[PDB]
RNA sequence: CGAGACUCUGGCAUGCUAACUAGUUACGCGACCCCCGAGCGGUCGGCGUAACUUCUUAGAGGGACAAGUGGCGUUC
């Protein structure tokens, strides 16, 4: 019974954005990961002409960022770029903490911890270093690792033995047992390159995605897959909420809403007005942030914009 | 609490030091006001005359002037006023105010926050410079 | 406010013919402290209508071969010279610039169309673009020659021929080569 | 009397040496009669001339 | 790269008229040098990877090692 | 009221009495003529842009065939035809409707096909009188493979004359070979046999969908003389001319030079300086020494018959 | 002005024939895949080689341009070459037919066939 | 083969690597000024430690490909 509205939109950037991160800590500064080589820290705002104010402009790196995640205390944030150094932010002033340089190629996506003490990483060099907050050379985690460009890995919030998850494009999903960083469980059932992953607040739960438009979701205990949806465009971005038991995809022009019960789809998110440019093709989406009070999704765009979603409920 | 910036004309480069101040714009230790060659003297005071003086109150402003000439040291200058204080109210003040005072100066001119990339072409042997050629002489 | 040398305003500034107005400069947007900006106007065509036509005075002023690069020597000759326009006439000198430069642009010119050893000039029409350009070129040229070799100042002979031209009147320079080039075109029609 | 104009077109450059431009020309009392004409000098499309004769025809010497 | 793979050679060989003067030009090849060319390649010269042969996977097999 | 690309062509403004107008995205932006861009920017305002169902698309389709418009039809012709068809159910009476209507009933005359029936200067009085070039709900289409459909479903519709439509009066091409009748009069080759056995055929069509059609009985056109002829070996490289046989055999690319493809726009008054009265003529290129002409020139030798008395110094092409 | 080559054309294509499926419609991600395959020279070739395979996706995601041989999209292509309508253009009720065609079939045995019209001879 | 590709140069990097034969910033110390009625402020290519790389220098790596949009194109 719940829809969508095109609430308010974003104007900060001349590149695309690439990812966004909220706070449940903070709930007016949400941080905007671009291509223009900027991370803006919005403050929210929800006026008549914004919805939020771009207040800190974030400026450390020298390439395309792709990434970016905060602390659990909303000061610190942490982006990799595809300069190859991840870099560590502290949001109250706009100056770095650490630099944290070992990768070759482009990074990523950044592993961040429920702990906030663990940070190893994964590049398009293929391959998983081992860090901590410090920056502590362990070992470099190649050994029956990947083949193809690691796209995003994630935690695992859980109170048992706590998981990772590490996909790649060579179409591959995996778990890497954690004190030991070694590998024990694979899933082989993606056709296409993989692009974003999302787990369950649960702690049962991934969401992997891709080209190929269908998202297997799989269960973490058994390590069994559980639901494979269908797809329109290719999937840039999945999230889920805590509370409704949903699952938010990024199609290219719009946004496909399910509900995990029934595979049901829920809404489709998008405007366009012109028929002028109809051979020119829609502007993208690339990232997806779920916001911890239950009710607003942001999503950036292609179009170097961010866009915000809220939830007319009935 | 300080922030440094260049600018840059053909071969000038001018180097201004900011921070939390009361007001004075000193290029290389004397005022603005006393820089020889006055008949471009507005050209240095473009900074201050388009955004007043209360943009220029909580802070200080140093200048530190090498190589170039009379009015490429002029424009170097004026540059890095206007580079400084657009980079002081970034990481100090919000980003509201660094958008609503560099558009003031960017529709003025575009110069005082991206430089000129055009600097001396090199001579070729012929002639007495970068394209000409000597005199030649038939019959 | 950005009034030009400190002291003159634009708003004043009234531009007559509409063939003129987007190919000469300041009214509003345009307006700056002085006429010495250096930029790139000459990038590409048609970016030479957007600088400040006191900077078009000024460039065309340093135009001789012994003064062929001193361009303050030229806004300095400018700044001098629209003060002694104002103590003459008293109106804002920015309006008498245009008024000279309007009425020295010439409207038809001819042109030679035949084959080579043959003169037969045929008038055509003169661009926009061109009567700005052809008239900055006869207010400057005329600066030069009653001031040449006698007592007067170029800062002042420069204030002599900008004001006899927007009068139109036939003391200028500026105006007997404009009844000369569309006095010819019209025995070639 | 003197008229104005406005360029509708640029269809060539003519003249001898490349020298003239060959102009689609658009009345100012906007009069529907497109009288095409030949200028001197630079002229880009929705430029706006001042012509001493409108009755120049077709005609070759 | 007319200066890391060509070799100029030249020669005043003498006889009873007069001299022959030779030019020998060897245009080293690529495989760097086992005594035999340089190390890098031409710049005109696009080497693509061949079509490595990768398995079409069908039914969700979870191989869990 | 249902505009068509060629109202804008015509330049046919008449946005003031007919008030429903509703009109295709696509049958705008295929138009590559800048004076109706001129006209779409201002006065189309009071139109508005609507797409027909698919359930309404393909009962247009049907009784299309039936009529034999569907390939004479373009695909942007489809749904303005359909278009109309939901105006239709929504505004009138759908009960006064036909489909399927009537057969040929051929009206076979005596008079030659390429007679001038009832063009404006021709007379065998009718005067031009130089105001009748302009004298020369529903829609306003100038095609008649639009016009056609329109109707056989008893669709009073009207144009640019600012009065319903009665009286149609137009061409099509029978195939004589295989009885196909298309409502392109540009084709000279056949569109489902393929041969050169279309024949011109005149139609007139009422409001109410009278298909009457006078088949010209006339042995000058039903004759088999200039058919037969040996044709040379087939011949392939860059500069052979094989006869034109099919309607889509691959020729090789020859093309006239620009300097010489273009005429001379002679109307334009920007005309005095520099060269000759006339065009100047392409002596210089290599279009010219392989004595490449116009598809359009020469088309008269065409109609010759080759086995005749051909004068015993010429050569064609 | 500005021409491609055929260092920069031909070479673009054979990364579309062998790796189709990794490849996108940006400039920077055809570029970043570009050197995982191509073993290049300088980097202004493998700019210019991977804006030429933008601009070919570009132009396939229209139809198939002419230098692409494709193991996915002639699949694809035969899956849309297999356009199989309904009714078929060759079993229809009425084709009409010229009386000389019709004594033909009455003296090579068929002659029974009802589909047929003869038609007034024009 | 030549053309192109190439090499050098130029332009950009508040990103990386560094600097007692390059600097900047800070802190000492001194000289000097108006003073207030002490200072602070200031100028110091005047000379000493510390913070570090914006300026200087030179190494690696990125950066731009007609890429994106709109028209024109036998639409490539
Ligand atoms: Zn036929």
């Amino acid at each position: 019974t719940e829809q969508m509205t095109l609430r308010g939109t974003l104007k900060g950037h001349n590149g695309w954005v690439t990812q966004i991160a909220t706070t449940p800590q903070f709930p007016d500064m949400i941080l905007s990961a671009s291509r223009d080589k900027t991370i803006i820290m919005w403050k929210l705002t929800r006026d008549e002409t914004n919805y939020g104010i771009p207040q800190r402009a974030l400026r450390g790196h020298s390439h395309f960022v792709s990434d970016v995640v905060i602390s659990s205390d909303g000061q610190f944030a942490l982006s990799g770029s595809w300069d190859g150094t991840l870099r560590l932010w502290d949001l109250t002033t706009g100056t770095t903490t650490r630099r944290f340089v070992g990768h070759t190629k482009d990074v990523l996506s950044v592993a961040f911890s429920s702990d906030n003490r663990q940070i190893v990483s994964g590049s398009r060099d293929k391959t998983i270093k081992l860090w901590n907050t410090l920056g502590v050379c362990k070992y470099t985690v190649q050994d029956e690792s990947h083949s193809e460009w690691v796209s995003c890995v994630r935690f695992s919030p859980n109170s048992s033995n706590p998981i990772i998850v590490s996909c790649g494009w060579d179409k591959l999903v995996k778990v890497w047992n954690l004190a030991n960083c070694k590998l024990k469980t694979n899933h082989i059932g993606h056709t296409g390159y993989l692009n974003t992953v999302t787990v369950s607040p649960d702690g049962s739960l991934c969401a992997s995605g891709g080209k190929d438009g269908q998202a297997m979701l799989w269960d973490l205990n058994e390590g069994k897959h559980l639901y494979t949806l269908d797809g329109g465009d290719i999937i840039n971005a999945l999230c889920f909420s805590p509370n409704r038991y949903w699952l938010c995809a990024a199609t290219g022009p719009s946004i496909k809403i399910w509900d995990l019960e029934g595979k049901i789809i829920v809404d489709e998110l998008k405007q366009e007005v012109i028929s002028t440019s109809s051979k020119a093709e829609p502007p993208q989406c690339t990232s997806l942030a779920w916001s911890a009070d239950g009710q607003t999704l942001f999503a950036g765009y292609t179009d170097n914009l961010v866009r915000v979603w809220q939830v007319t409920i009935g | 609490q300080s922030v440094q910036v260049f600018g840059r004309k053909k071969t000038a480069t001018a180097v201004a030091h900011c921070k939390r101040g009361n007001g004075l714009i000193k290029v290389n230790g004397r005022p603005l006001e006393m820089i020889e060659p006055r008949t471009l003297q507005y050209k240095l005071l473009e900074p201050v005359l388009l955004l007043g003086k209360e943009r220029f109150a909580g802070v200080d402003i140093r200048v530190r002037v090498k190589g170039g000439g009379h009015v490429a040291q002029i424009y170097a200058i004026r540059q890095s006023i206007s580079k400084a204080l657009v980079a002081y109210y970034q990481k100090y003040v919000d980003e509201a105010s660094k958008k609503e005072i560099k558009d003031i100066l960017i529709q003025y001119d575009r110069t005082l926050l991206v430089a000129d990339p055009r600097r001396c072409e090199s001579k070729k042997f012929g002639g007495p410079g970068a394209r000409a050629r000597y005199q030649k002489s038939y019959r | 406010d950005i009034k030009l040398f400190g002291k003159w305003s634009t708003d004043d500034v009234q531009i007559n013919d509409i063939s003129l107005q987007d190919y000469i400069a300041v009214k509003e947007k345009y307006a700056k402290y002085l006429p010495h900006s250096a930029g790139r106007y000459a990038a590409k065509r048609f970016r030479k209508a957007q600088c400040p036509i006191v900077e078009r005075l000024t460039n065309s002023m340093m135009m001789h071969g012994r003064n062929n690069g001193k361009k303050l020597m030229t806004v300095r000759i400018v700044k001098h010279a629209f003060e002694i326009i104002h103590l003459l006439t008293g109106e804002n000198p920015l309006q008498v610039l245009v008024n000279a430069i309007i009425n020295s642009g010439p409207r038809e010119d001819s042109t030679r169309i035949g084959r080579a050893g043959t003169v037969r000039r045929q008038a055509v029409d003169v661009s926009p673009l061109r009567r700005v350009n052809q008239a900055i070129w006869l207010l400057c040229t005329g600066a030069r020659e009653a001031a040449f070799r006698n007592i007067k100042t170029i800062a002042e002979c420069l204030a002599d021929e900008l004001i006899n031209a927007a009068k139109g009147s036939s003391n200028s320079y500026a105006i007997k080569k404009k009844d000369e080039l569309e006095r010819v075109a019209k025995s070639n029609r | 009397p003197i008229k104005l104009a406005r360029v509708t077109k640029v269809l060539g450059r003519t003249g001898s040496q490349g020298q003239c431009t060959q102009v689609r020309v658009e009345f100012m009392d906007d009069t529907s009669r497109s009288i095409i004409r030949n200028v001197k000098g630079p002229v880009r499309e929705g430029d706006v001339l001042t012509l001493l004769e409108s009755e120049r025809e077709a005609r070759r010497l | 790269p007319v200066n890391y793979y060509v070799d100029t050679a030249v020669r005043h060989v003498l006889l009873r008229q007069g001299v022959l003067g030779i030019k020998v030009k060897i245009m080293l090849p690529w495989d760097p040098t086992g005594k035999i060319g340089p190390k890098k390649p031409l710049p005109d010269h696009v080497s693509i990877v061949e079509p490595k042969d990768e398995i079409l996977p069908t039914t969700p097999i979870s191989e869990q090692k | 009221v249902v505009a068509d690309a060629g109202a804008f062509l015509r330049h046919a403004a008449l946005q003031d009495i007919g008030k429903n107008i509703y009109t295709i995205r696509e049958v705008v932006t295929e138009i590559r003529d800048k004076a109706t861009r001129r006209r779409l920017a201002v006065l189309p305002y009071e139109l508005r842009f609507k797409e027909p169902l698919p359930e309404y698309v393909r009962l247009v389709t049907e009784f299309s065939k039936k009529t034999g418009d569907y390939p004479s039809l373009s695909a942007t012709d489809i749904q303005v035809l359909a278009l109309t068809y939901q105006l239709e159910a929504e505004f009138v009476g759908v009960s006064h409707l036909k489909q399927e209507p009537q057969k040929v009933k051929v009206s076979s005359s005596i008079q030659h096909p390429e007679t001038p029936l009832h063009i404006s200067g021709f007379h065998l009085g009718g005067w031009i009188t130089p105001s009748n070039i302009k004298q020369i709900v529903g829609c306003l289409t100038t095609d008649f493979a639009m016009q056609n459909v329109l109707l056989q479903m008893g669709l009073h519709v009207l144009a640019v004359n600012g009065m319903l439509i009665r009286e149609a009066r137009s061409y099509i091409l029978r195939c004589h070979g295989c009885f196909k009748t298309t409502s392109d009069m540009s084709r000279v080759f056949c569109s489902h046999c393929g041969n050169k056995t279309l024949k011109k055929v005149s139609v007139t069509v009422s409001d109410d969908g009278t298909l009457h059609m006078h088949f010209s009985r006339n042995p000058k056109v039903l004759n088999p003389r200039g058919l037969r002829y040996s044709l040379p070996t087939p011949k392939g490289g860059k500069y052979a001319i094989n006869p034109h046989l099919t309607e889509d055999q691959r020729f090789p690319q020859l093309r006239l030079s620009q300097k010489a493809r273009q005429k001379t726009n002679v109307f334009a008054p920007d005309y005095i300086a520099g060269v000759s009265p006339f065009v100047e003529n392409d002596i210089s290129s290599r279009s010219a020494t392989l004595q490449v002409r116009d598809s359009t020139l020469g088309a008269g030798r065409r109609r010759l018959n080759p086995n005749a008395s051909r004068k015993k110094f010429v050569k064609k092409r | 002005g500005r021409v491609r080559t055929k260092t920069v054309k031909k070479a673009a294509r054979v990364i579309i024939e062998k790796y189709y499926t990794r490849l996108g419609n940006d400039f920077h991600t055809n570029k970043r895949v570009c050197e995982e395959i191509a073993i290049i020279p300088s980097k202004k070739l493998r700019n210019k080689i991977a804006g030429y395979v933008t601009h070919l996706m570009k132009r396939i995601q229209r139809g198939p341009v002419r230098g692409i041989s494709i193991k996915l999209q002639e699949e694809e292509r035969e899956r849309r070459d297999n356009y199989v309508p309904e009714v078929s253009a060759l079993d229809q009720e009425i084709i009409e037919v010229d009386p000389d065609t019709k004594e033909m079939l009455k003296l090579l045995d068929f002659g029974s066939l009802s589909n047929l019209q003869v038609t007034q001879p024009t």
